[PDB]
């Protein structure tokens, strides 16, 4: 049966991919007699692309089973030989077999290891091998009626040539399943395994987001592997036999499906992943509207796209926080990277550049593409100050490089449209050193000034640090805000950790006084001595020239 | 019988100068 | 002899996930058949370099009864053309045709160059042909692959796509309990001295991981051969009995292997132990016992703050007149407190060539958070935190990356557990108005100029290894000296 | 030595690293000295090629991984310490560093008895002061 | 503003030469005031830039005879710091002074696929905004 | 054609020029087309082979070898005018080039291709010719 695979139910998510290539491959070599009749003769060779994983050797699977005809795999990486011109021999051979046998289908895999494009390459056999491809392709009469199948995981590293006419003349762009292909697929692969009655897959699907093809399968595999693990544990299923009471009791529940959505992550972010931190949107005192209205603007593409298509204003995929340090920048960044069930790459601003010449843009455009392959996606860049510097700041030049990566960025961001969704987030604490350029309207439109908290503001954020420490029934933090004018949440949480610091000091002398004479903690809970002890040598972070800075450009604005 | 071979030539990198005002 | 499972301790969270992934598909392979779908055979161990890997590698293969190849990573390769992807083809099909078994790829690293950034053709030829043995038309039956790696990052992203590598552990640095199996491990197969207290050892470690435990084990032991071969002649032909036996390795031996051995990871920045007391710091009393409790609570008494359920603060800057004893401070810091020492100059980090300064900077940073808990002292930090946009000519504002890089790394989307960052500058005007905030250098302490009984304790400091005379008393010169520093 | 296993055909460095290993422990309880280690070892990092990646991978696998090391001690010398790749300054593979510096005065005064030795001096040569007025010599 | 010395002011001859190259064109210099800017007025600048920038427009211009018809077309919001040696005569001397109509259209080509209420009139808008442009 | 000159056999690339350049001296006053220049001349800079450099310098000895009883001329084209070599482009072999930078080609072509089905009868293909502006071939 596992030889057997599967036809067409097997590949979900592409309708008219998979009808394209049907229609290639299986008429043409049926009955080409209507090809005739119509009068255009059907082409040879047929290119497939996209990222990995998305179906392409299921795509010659498919092909494979549905259509009885001779099949012959060959792969890139195993034509060539050690002897002195075998490979040639080799190639010849293949497709002497493909025309001698039966309208056969040729399927090569991985061409890049064949085609280096012919511009980076210096040794003589790969020129050899792609000469004796081309020759042997285009050497093929109407009546040969072989069709061969190509499977390249990148198509900008194949050799031009073969792009030209009468050479795999057509591609397919296989890319990324929407919401029903990806529900659709999941359906396909979880229909022999058995699912318990509490599932929704609808939600599933719109939860799974940068998955593509394989990566659900995974997630699937991994909520079934979480439900053999929790089940070992509380019966005590021994390795020494199994009971078979046990097998029929056994069902795949949503929340496995939760802890492995929990566990796993889109396969082109993989190598970008990052630290998990644990950010609410509860814990983010204070910003009320501003939180309010990043999450609208965030939430109307991903959820009502019937109600931005039906409008005309462009949507605003950018925007940046700008304002004074330890006002919640990075935080807000965080509550978003958290808990906003979608993809998120950060970036810290300088590590992009690099000494060598071109990695940088290479690094820009790769990250973008990842940006891409993973839609939709939150591309958060740190300390735009960095990358975004103005032209003119220094008199003194670095080697030009800061003009080529600006020019790179506003290449990559400005070359964006609905399509791919993916809204980048600027944070600065300087605005004044960002070019204009990105500022300009299509590019950067959101401007968000993160002031300084207000009394209720502050009093909001006091709470918010003080949600799992345990505290004396007997506090009122009122008289904390309204003596504190000109502070910050970093303030803030400096009073916090050093009236902490003294309730640690004070439970260790307790304990140690304990040990020496000889409930348990003395100090279980945070004192208004604390409190005064530690707003003995508080103090304000920003000061007035800043803050004059800053109200400066914001009335400018 | 062929052989094969490997090459690694050298890269391009980028300096960085200071400049004085006046 | 054979390394099995109780060898290995330290890791029972990936231990099991391995064990898992090896063993129930091939105990009891009906469960699998029961719930419908296949398991996972794909797995890509990764993380620093010590940490147990290949240990583990060794573990399975030791314990699981089927057949096993090892292959490493740059062997395959040979001269002739077209002979790599040979060999490939024939390990798997070795692999395939004997028996269910458990192919080992160690030094991945040197196979998937990302083959995009490669310029060698045999490098994307090979990369292509384990890109389809191990997933393509008849790519693998019943048989498991697992590699291992010390940068993730530096492979393909093809081949870490579920079918492949569909799932990646994380060996990583062990905490203190891990550090007491590993001790336990390694101490259990030896003769040693009742006074041995192996608990106290693995607390006192802090960025000690695996291979660098095994070190301070043996260096114990050489010490203790060191110790008692002395007393003994050198006995060119053969050792008495009584001195082959009743051997013993006190704890005075770890201490002092302790003294000597540091971190593997950090042995590229080891600085020389300047010998520094907290008696040499003369005056400062309230000063030494904040700093003291600010850098002891978190590494001692971690229970207390998770009781609390707040995080710790973890920047101080010290300012001040110059020679005042920042320091001073700085060296005794490094030298008795237990948690490691990065010293670094200010300028030094600067590089000539484009983001080489950011570059080094995050290898500091890593470093530092790697072996955590660590302190990192920032001297004179007004060098590398220059007010931005103050200079009009500039290398393109290097110093403006740099800074942007310090800000950004040093507090961002990070873990940020145990790093405490010390600065001294003697000059606190020319500092980025960002650096000062809370958070990131917390606590701003001023060093006046001494008192008359802290001129006198810092007398008495200078004085406390020279003989002086009887007669001779120092509270004149205390109060002679009212506008006097350290130094003078 | 150092640069001595590097040749044009690919996979050849790495297959004369094996040999060398191979020879060492079928032939006796033997001691490797690596001279000039900086060569065989940039980092594998901040390099760009990639033979020398190959050879550092070959150099780690032999020194630490399945039956590493069978009575065979490895010995190595270089310039600067700094400029080697961490996974080799590790237990296991370069277990300890030892710090070969400038000698003192006596050190001084001992290696000019070692090299006058085979030298015929006169009765009215002293070594004492030659050692005092030499400080920054390196033997 | 090429940060490579030199460079900046090769920008403009190609950028002239691909002008002089396609005749007829229009060269639409957008934003004219930091172009067109005393030379050397910055007393701190990137080694006087804006001077050689200024100097190879000017140089580049006045080479323009009858032949290759090239027309450059200027705008600007503040015209108080633009350099009188590019307002000069003989590079150029015209002066537009620059609606209610022109912004009604704008408002009406913006709205053309979008779905407006049948009861609502733009008039309204266009009376009651004077001074406003076409981005606001 | 450009990359329809390698065989098996080695050096057999410079007999094949040989044979053909023969045969077009041979036979009449002829016109020889070189399609896609850019795989025989890979710009000789860029490249790191020898039976490149062996096949370049060969075509260069054989386009300089014509004489006045020859009267051949040759054609070559090429999609890129920048990866050519020089020494291709030298006073003898290659100095006069044409710069091939419409509707009434287009209906010719359309005209050309299509005639070979049975189409329908109620098409225009002036509407087809004028509404399509920037196809080619
Ligand atoms: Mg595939
Ligand atoms: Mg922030
Ligand atoms: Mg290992
Ligand atoms: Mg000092």
């Amino acid at each position: 049966n596992n030889m057997n695979e599967v036809g067409y139910d097997d590949i979900g998510g592409c309708r008219k991919q998979m009808a394209q290539i049907r229609e290639m491959v299986e008429l043409p070599l049926r009955h080409p007699q209507l090809f005739k009749a119509i009068g255009i003769k059907p082409p040879r060779g047929v290119l497939m692309y996209g990222p990995p994983g998305t179906g392409k050797t299921l795509m010659a699977r498919a092909v494979a089973n549905e259509t009885g005809a001779f099949f012959f795999l060959i792969n890139g990486p195993e034509v060539m030989s050690k002897m002195a011109g075998e490979s040639e021999s080799n190639l010849r051979k293949a497709f002497e077999e493909a025309e001698k046998n039966a309208p056969a289908i040729i399927f090569i895999d991985e061409i890049d290891s064949i085609a280096p494009k012919r511009d980076k390459t210096n040794g003589e056999v790969e020129r050899r091998v792609v000469s004796q491809l081309l020759t042997l392709m285009d050497g093929m009469k109407a009546r040969s009626n072989v069709v061969v199948i190509a499977a390249t995981n990148r198509p900008n590293s194949i050799d031009p040539a073969l792009r030209r006419f009468g050479r795999f003349d057509r591609e397919v762009d296989i890319g990324i399943p929407d919401a029903t292909g990806r529900l659709e697929v999941l359906r396909i692969h979880t229909k022999n395994m058995k699912l318990a009655d509490d599932v929704d897959l609808e939600a599933l699907a719109a939860e799974t987001h940068g998955y593509v093809g394989a990566d659900i399968a995974s997630l699937c595999s991994e909520a079934a592997m979480q439900q053999i693990r929790e089940k070992m544990d509380l019966i005590d299923l021994d390795e020494d036999e199994i009971d078979a009471e046990v097998l029929d009791s056994l069902g795949v529940t949503m929340d496995n499906f939760r802890f492995a959505l929990g566990n796993s992550n889109p396969s082109a972010l993989r190598e970008t992943v990052v630290e998990s931190v644990n950010v609410t949107w509860d814990d983010v005192g204070g910003l009320d509207e501003i939180k309010e209205e990043l999450k609208e603007t965030v939430e109307y593409p991903v959820l009502h796209p019937d109600q931005y298509t039906k409008f005309g204003l462009s949507p605003s995929k950018g925007v940046l926080f700008y304002g004074p340090p330890g006002t919640g920048k990075t935080l807000l960044a965080k509550a978003v990277a958290t808990e906003v069930s979608a993809n998120f790459i950060s970036v810290k601003g300088p590590e992009l550049l690099s000494m060598w010449y071109g990695e940088s843009e290479s690094n820009i455009r790769d990250i973008f593409d990842k940006a891409r392959a993973a839609a939709p996606t939150v591309v958060f860049l740190d300390e735009l100050d960095s990358i975004a510097k103005a032209r003119g700041g220094s008199l003194g030049d670095a080697g030009g490089a800061s003009d080529r990566v600006v020019n790179q960025l506003l290449t990559e961001m400005d070359g964006m449209n609905a399509k791919k969704n993916v809204f980048v987030i600027g944070a600065t604490n300087r605005p004044d050193q960002i070019d204009p350029a990105i500022l300009r309207p299509g590019r950067l439109d959101q401007l968000i000034y993160v002031p300084l908290p207000d009394e209720n503001a502050r009093l909001s954020i006091l709470n918010a640090q003080l949600r799992k420490t345990p505290l004396e029934p007997g506090l009122e933090l009122t008289a904390i805000a309204k003596a504190t004018q000109g502070f910050s949440g970093a303030d803030l949480l400096y009073i916090v950790q050093r009236a902490a610091k003294y309730a640690i000091k004070d439970s260790i002398e307790a304990h140690r006084q304990h040990e020496a004479e000889k409930e348990v903690d003395p100090v279980p809970y945070i004192t208004k001595e604390h409190f005064a002890e530690a707003m003995k040598t508080a103090k304000r972070s920003v000061s007035d020239a800043e803050l004059r800075r800053y109200e400066a450009y914001s009335q400018q604005m | 019988a062929a052989a094969a071979a490997a090459a690694a030539a050298a890269a391009a990198a980028v300096a960085v100068a200071v400049a004085v005002a006046a």
